[PDB]
């Protein structure tokens, strides 16, 4: 199929700061990826983002009823919906399952990589650190980064490049809002 | 309780 | 900034596809099945706490379709440029032999919101147990999407997520196997 496509998008955004104490509503219209007109509650009228949106900004701004619907939205839409969903979204906490296991930089070698797998957590903000004999190791650390699973959980793998020696105790430490103290997992060669 | 929708507005023809 | 909630909509011509969903901090709260006119909660439990009248989505999508007509003309019929996806295959959790797990095919940074996605096991399409999300909005106004395949990990099977998109010259296959 080589027929040309044309796409319209709309994003009605509610931005929350300190719960519902400070709230900003941003109503956005797009042609393909180009935002062409928006209402920003900071402004209280529509503004054209590109020339394409000038006719809509000018007309919608002439319609007092449309403007007042837009102006109330921070309250009747944003603050309202925050109220409706906050208990299972804002307050959602899922603690991670932490596993540590050795790996190889090349399938033929011995083990020269330690993996700290952190799975299934929510929300996304997390701090994962490696320790060797109680001292934090900051060199040779690499990660997948934060990975969304698409099902309201995240995961991340944090690797330590090291050749383990007998006697050494490695510790992966995880800090996350679902945790009241750091979660630590030990691994020994 | 009910999630409220934000109406999308007809542009100028 | 603590949190963002977005009611995201699109309408695509000539496909006549429209979508309506709510996003919280990058995760889908729910979408509306336009054909069935039903609210589909991303997690089962969400719907015990909240409701959404699906009919309102249909009304919005109708406005979006009319607006697309208008904007298409304003643009002098300038079509969208295809942006092919990045595709990653990973598992839900660390893989162990014969321990139930889930393959995730993550399809990211693409537009228009149209793809054909197939799971292949040993080079053969598989459909039992599969599931997928709708098209999820990105802050750069492209799209992302997830497909899922529960599986029992063995050394016998290899897997591929095959993704077709108009921005690709040929289907993109991303491989996964044990070890
Ligand atoms: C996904 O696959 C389908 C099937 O090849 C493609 O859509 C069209 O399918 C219908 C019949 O079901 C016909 O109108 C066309 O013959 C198909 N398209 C073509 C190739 O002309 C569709 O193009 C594929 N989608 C993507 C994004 O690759
Ligand atoms: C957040 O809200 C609380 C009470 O709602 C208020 O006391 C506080 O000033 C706010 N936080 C800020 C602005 O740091
Ligand atoms: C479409 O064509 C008209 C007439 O030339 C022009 O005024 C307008 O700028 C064009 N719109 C574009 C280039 O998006």
């Amino acid at each position: 199929d080589t027929r040309p496509r044309f796409l319209e998008q709309v994003k009605h955004e509610c931005h929350f700061f300190n719960g519902t104490e400070r709230v900003r509503f941003l109503d956005r219209y797009f042609y393909h990826q180009e935002e062409y007109v928006r209402f920003d509650s900071d402004v209280g009228e529509y503004r054209a983002v590109t020339e394409l949106g000038r006719p809509d900004a000018e007309y919608w701004n002439s319609q007092k009823d449309i403007l007042e619907d837009e102006r109330a939205a921070v309250d009747t839409y944003c603050r309202h919906n925050y109220g409706v969903v906050e208990s299972f979204t804002v307050q959602r906490r899922v603690y991670p399952e932490v596993t540590v296991y050795p790996a190889k930089t090349q399938p033929l070698q011995h083990h020269n990589l330690l993996v700290c797998s952190v799975n299934g957590f929510y929300p996304g903000s997390i701090e994962v650190r490696w320790f060797r004999n109680g001292q934090e190791e900051k060199t040779g650390v690499v990660s997948t980064g934060l990975i969304q699973n698409g099902d309201w959980t995240f995961q991340t793998l944090v690797m330590l490049e090291t050749v383990p020696r007998s006697g050494e105790v490695y510790t992966c430490q995880v800090e996350h809002p679902s945790l009241t103290s750091p979660l630590t997992v030990e691994w020994r060669a | 309780s009910a999630v409220r929708l934000r109406s999308s507005v007809p542009g100028v023809r | 900034e603590e949190h963002v909630i977005i009611q995201a909509e699109f309408y695509l011509n000539p496909d006549q596809s429209g979508e309506f969903m709510f996003d919280f901090d990058g995760d889908e709260i729910f979408h509306v099945d336009m054909a069935k006119k039903e609210t589909v909660w991303r997690l089962e439990e969400f719907g015990r706490f909240a409701s959404f009248e699906a009919q309102g989505a249909l009304a919005n999508i109708a406005v979006d379709k009319a607006n697309l007509e208008i904007m298409t003309k304003r643009s002098n019929y300038t079509p969208i440029t295809n942006v092919p996806p990045e595709v990653t295959v990973l598992t839900n959790s660390p893989v162990e032999l014969r321990e139930p797990n889930v393959l995730i095919c993550f399809i990211d940074k693409f537009t228009p919101p149209v793809v054909n996605v197939t799971w292949l096991r040993n080079g053969k399409p598989v459909t039992t147990g599969v599931s997928e999300t709708v098209f999820l909005p990105r802050e750069d106004h492209l799209f992302r999407k997830f497909h899922y395949l529960p599986f029992l990990p063995s050394t016998e099977d290899v897997y591929d997520c095959r993704v077709e998109h108009w921005g690709l010259d040929e289907p993109l296959l991303k491989h996964w196997e044990f070890d």
